[PDB]
């Protein structure tokens, strides 16, 4: 898979992107929420590193109860992008 | 009555429909589940001589075993089930109509959509395989020609797409195509020589085995696609 | 009747061991058994007024514990949190935290009634599945058969539909066999 | 005259009408219902009545019997998802050989947390609508989602005239000196019994409950003209205990409403927002939310429920 | 399929009527947390557009363990109501 | 010493009486319950050449058929129980003697108050029956001048009076009336014809059934009268 | 003097001791456990050993070795429903034609499930009290049931009275040299081993199992021997990374432990309630317990033990 | 392949030793314990052509004595065992040969350190004793010139001192004292003639059963003790 795109789209902190790109990711959610949260560590501030992870497990926690998957992803796509300490 | 070694086996198998039989004067005998999925039916030799409503069908033959094959049943005084013996005397609860649950009346099975026939070896076969290889669903379809009596699992093969049991029971001479749900549950029938003939019109169906002692009718599953 | 007239005793538990008679030997194991209202009483008293009491042999409830701690609002977010986190946690565990959470206090249990009390949801939740009513019909129901009707006598029958399919949706977990006996006997 | 199954010890579902004739109803409805139960057929019927209490399950109950149907009865309430895809089509498609129609008896269907048992239902009656007949009961319509209405012939109960008032005032007094006299119940006044049924005539299930009750002291004594009792649906008492903020009481009245979760939080959120104040409303949401929120991770809902109670007594303003 | 009648009564701020036509609307949750999503993004000031994310986010997770959807819908409509302006 | 098949089964029969059984050097063999409600007796063909007791029997038995007919049994040298085959030697450890109950001399039974005979398959019906009844109780009654045994299922009815089962035996030519009543815990007799033959002075009787290997002896209830 | 078991692959087995005499306890302690011996008949005793490592099992083997008794250990997880119905009573009811007393041997009697065998050995010991004796060991003597504590005499030895601390103190320091040199591994440095007895005194199986790891590869006897320890614990990695706050290495092992989650949470939280204080342990409870109620809810799982861990690393304030 | 009778029930056998077994092409099938305490080899009439890891041997040795003796099992398309009888047609999967346990390959026995017989009738004896008598562990060491068997109860006493059962095999020529213990738990062997072939060297040794159709090679316990 592809999470450059998504990488890239939370550094510039674009917001039509993430939405186009959320049902893409919809389908397999466990895979890419953890490759999503491989990747982010080695480009966020040490601090901010346990926001994300807290981030990303919390939204991994509410999964599976998620009404909407695709709104799921939409929503940390923009908890991520709103609060990331980019390193 | 007498209940004789046969319709003793008879009802014994028929225990595993309903746990108690409504016997009725005559020389008729029938049952259905509780959920009404199956119904069991044969003519029995004996010859039954009072309305009895029996709430353990497998306790009664069971004490009904121990007795002398001639046990003369009647009616006690109470109004219970007597099983009068040579020296002994047995008493079994008659238990009141409203708890035991049978059929109304005997099922007029209409005329069979796709008639076939399984042989008894291959029933064994299908219900041994099914115990031991997991199989919990038969579907009674059409390939090549031939009926094949598929099995599935619908536990995980929920779309029943995944064979893992096949039987080729005949060919099917007709042009209608059906694939006949029957749930494994339902497959109560006795070890023998069976004809099953289906019946299939819009979303109800039925498939009914009939033996040369009994007959058993089968609800197919909700899921039966055919084009009747 | 002892044919013979032994002088050895046999005081109750040689005659369970002796004679291999292992629903006798269960039967005398449990005759040590602590009758279960002093053991809730003392993981009770341990909870509200802190105590040095351990959990490792008592049969500990996390329902029966959590239904009546409940009783005191006073002690009923540590209840809450217990109740929606607490399933999943070992009962060493859920006990250590009503310990460290509930304040303090005395609070005096009684526990003759929450043995009733918690069976008050299974009642009105099997009579609404027996009538095939509402559970508000139910409740109405259950409070004419005090009074008229015997409720007793009711269950009685009633008892007969408890199947453990039923059991789940009343509670999700595996110590609900305690009720299965509990209305397995409610004449 | 008098139907009695005899294996009921409620009074109220122990001596409930077997047939639509010996239902008490208006004239127009009952000629409706007895034209539907002669065309030997039962159309899906969304049984309606203004006025709770006139007897519209027993009418259901009394058509499927009459047509001499396979009456399949559901509540709505466990019409769940896997019960609409399960018993349901099963019962549905199961077809038993004896000729008698399947009809699918479904009360309140009408309730709170009933959003997508109805459109599920709805799905199911499109797929099985020429096998089993669905007779639906709600006491209010706009309750049943709208695309269940076309489906469904609509039948309303009430509205009795005049006449009707008086001729169901009198059988229902000679019903109730019928079930005293098998009850072994004696009235002390005749008048006292239609005083009783004067008391509330439009709906004869409280009537009926009201007599179950009193029959403690075996007589119809002028007593039971006080017994107020309660409406059903209504959740006054949770209402008056939060107002008072005892929390002694409303713990103790949480399993009462502990068994339905769904439906009361849906009747707390929309009786407790129209007597309290509006600064407070989203107060009241934001609790009830929260606690509807985690239904369902919570093991016990009794607890929930009364935690959720004395957390809207300590923090709900009430105008 | 249309939506255009929750979106004005949250505009209109009327707490009742989004109670009232929640019921209606609860039948599909998925579906229509989407499309409440999309249509207050295209309908709402980019400041209040991660304020709707968040709730709308948390209200979808949370769901399947919500014991009455309809409940839980109207919450959703009272929080975007009193927590979000209109371009 | 040797055990014969025919020893080894009876004593198989008896440790359904008592786990434990304390041979004794000689011809008899005899064993408690340990109520002390049943007793049980028989004269072996085999001679028992030393005093052991045994806290397993059903397991000692089991490892004797093990071995061949031929293996000799022989106190070992710390006291425990050794069967020695032809080719392989087992060692039994034998019970101390205070954990196995076992009678310290044979139950004299006195003369008969009332003398009867019971049919092995008359018993054999009556034991399958008990399981199938659920009769916790009996009572060797007489009914119109016969010995009868009424089956009771106690825990239902405690006082006694329906009789889920009736087993006539013979013609009373006495003249007494008695309600001996026998619970059918106590009932370990093994298959045969038995001459049971009752007893009751005052408040204590006991039941006797000689039988052609062993006799056994059971205790009958309190609720027995045999007033004369 | 030592008794070397010479048939077992660790030290503490190895040269555990053989008697009372050789076992070095309190004066106390040694002196009732020795008139025990003397009075020849081994009673019911339950041996409480409140502090750790003591040693109560070797205590319990000591005296039925010293009195000659014909021990039966079983481990008190061992000790089942079964193991009691069985194995117990077949020893217990054995001929001792030797002159022998039977003493079951009960080890580590206050375990979690070990309830309905203890009340079972408790009727046990009503049955066969005159044939066998039970010396039951626990470390929590409030884990043992009341009745097994009327019956057997509960025994405390772990409190060295001063003067015999320092007695103690050096006959542990010399059976550790001679140990030492009978396994063949030099006592390089002289104050090491007594550096090694005062850093864990109370713990000499903890002490003997340091020795062992750390004489595998030589003799040593000196530097990390009384320098902390190696031990690696079953979630001890686990416990220092969060402790340290490092979140590499949380990350790293999350996918370890994510094969069975059920059981490494549990481990996690008890382990953790040690370390903690009351505030942290409420805090830690209810973090375990949510993250353990979504475990069929998680997407993945692995990442669901990396938040697990982050938020104690964050909250869990350790002591 | 056509298994027959005897290799299904070798097969049985091999899936006592193994939860499942790694089926190979040729005509050898071994399997070795999930521990490896346990090898067990033999050679068949029977040509295994593919190779297959059935994860559930037992299960599909079930199902295959549910079809003719002929039954033509093969391979599917899936690469999953499709037994294939007359009519019907089974499809049992064939699971990955990671998750199966087996032998990387023959296992070569040293040349055998001892050589004793062990009958068929004294090896049965030997197992259904170890069932009743509680043994758990034998000893094959040699007592007075003689290579005997002795049975111990491990969980009773750790110290192998109190012998519960001693087999006496045959005489023993070598000059060597040996003490073998062999757990119970990997005397898996099917009944017939074995051909024991000790071997030991330091603290590791191994004992194989020269099988008439069998070969079974057992670890020794590390307790053993030898002059190897
Ligand atoms: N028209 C009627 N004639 C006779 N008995 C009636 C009538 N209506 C109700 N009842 C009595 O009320 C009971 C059953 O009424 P129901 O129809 O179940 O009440 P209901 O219509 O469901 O009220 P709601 O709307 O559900 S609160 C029985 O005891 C009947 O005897
Ligand atoms: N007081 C002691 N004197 C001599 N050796 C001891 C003593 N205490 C412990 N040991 C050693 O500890 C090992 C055996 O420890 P045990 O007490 O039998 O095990 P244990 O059951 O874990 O005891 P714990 O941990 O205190 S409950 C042997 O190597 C003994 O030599
Ligand atoms: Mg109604
Ligand atoms: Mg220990």
């Amino acid at each position: 898979g592809a999470i450059d795109d998504v990488l890239e789209s939370l550094k510039n902190k674009d917001v039509k992107q993430l939405r186009a790109l959320a049902p893409k990711y919809a389908a397999d959610y466990s895979w890419f929420v953890g490759k999503l949260a491989e990747e982010i560590y080695s480009r966020v501030t040490p601090q901010s590193i346990i926001r994300m992870y807290e981030i990303v497990g919390e939204n991994n926690q509410y999964h599976g109860i998620a009404a909407n998957t695709e709104l799921h992803l939409a929503y940390l796509f923009i908890q991520l992008a709103c609060e990331m300490q980019w390193k | 009555m007498k209940l004789s070694k046969d319709t003793t086996a008879l009802l014994k198998n028929f225990a595993t429909i309903n746990s108690g039989i409504m016997l009725k004067s005559g020389q008729f005998i029938m049952t259905r589940a509780v959920n009404g999925t199956t119904y069991a039916e044969a003519n029995i030799s004996d010859v039954i001589d009072f309305d009895v409503a029996i709430y353990d069908l497998n306790g009664f033959l069971g004490i009904l075993s121990l007795v002398n094959d001639d046990a003369e049943i009647s009616q006690s005084e109470d109004g219970n089930i007597k099983i009068a013996d040579a020296r002994s005397t047995i008493f079994w609860p008659a238990a009141d109509p409203s708890t035991v649950v049978a059929p109304n009346k005997p099922i007029p099975f209409p005329v069979a959509s796709a008639v076939t026939e399984i042989k008894a070896e291959d029933l064994q076969q299908l219900l041994r395989v099914s115990r031991g290889l997991q199989i919990d669903t038969i579907a009674i379809t059409v390939k090549e020609g031939k009926i094949v009596i598929n099995g599935f699992n619908k536990v995980e093969d929920s779309a029943l797409t995944r064979v893992k049991y096949s039987l080729t029971l005949g060919d099917y001479d007709g042009e209608n195509t059906f694939n006949f749900i029957i749930n494994m549950a339902n497959m109560k029938m006795q070890p023998g020589n069976y004809k099953l003939l289906l019946w299939a019109k819009g979303k109800q169906g039925a498939a009914k085995f009939e033996g040369e002692h009994a007959n058993y009718v089968v609800a197919l599953e909700a899921d039966s696609t055919h084009d009747f | 009747m002892s044919l013979f007239k032994d002088d050895i005793q046999l005081n109750e538990h040689q005659v369970a061991w002796y004679s291999k008679d292992w629903t006798a030997v269960q039967s005398a194991a449990d005759s040590f058994k602590e009758k279960a209202e002093n053991e809730f009483f003392e993981i009770i008293g341990a909870i509200n007024n802190k105590t040095k009491c351990s959990i490792a042999q008592k049969d500990y409830s996390k329902f029966m514990v959590e239904n009546a701690l409940s009783q005191f609002p006073e002690c009923m977010p540590a209840v809450y949190a217990m109740n929606l986190i607490g399933s999943g946690l070992s009962d060493e565990a859920h006990f250590n935290y009503l310990m460290a959470a509930v304040p303090r206090g005395k609070r005096y249990g009684k526990w003759a009634k929450l043995v009733e009390d918690s069976t008050e949801v299974l009642i009105i939740k099997l009579l609404a599945k027996r009538y095939q009513v509402n559970t508000n019909d139910a409740i109405n129901y259950k409070s004419i058969l005090t009074k008229n009707g015997k409720l007793p006598l009711v269950l009685k029958e009633l008892k007969g539909l408890v199947t453990d399919d039923f059991l789940k949706e009343v509670t999700k977990n595996v110590k609900e066999q305690k009720q299965l006996k509990k209305l397995a006997l409610e004449w």
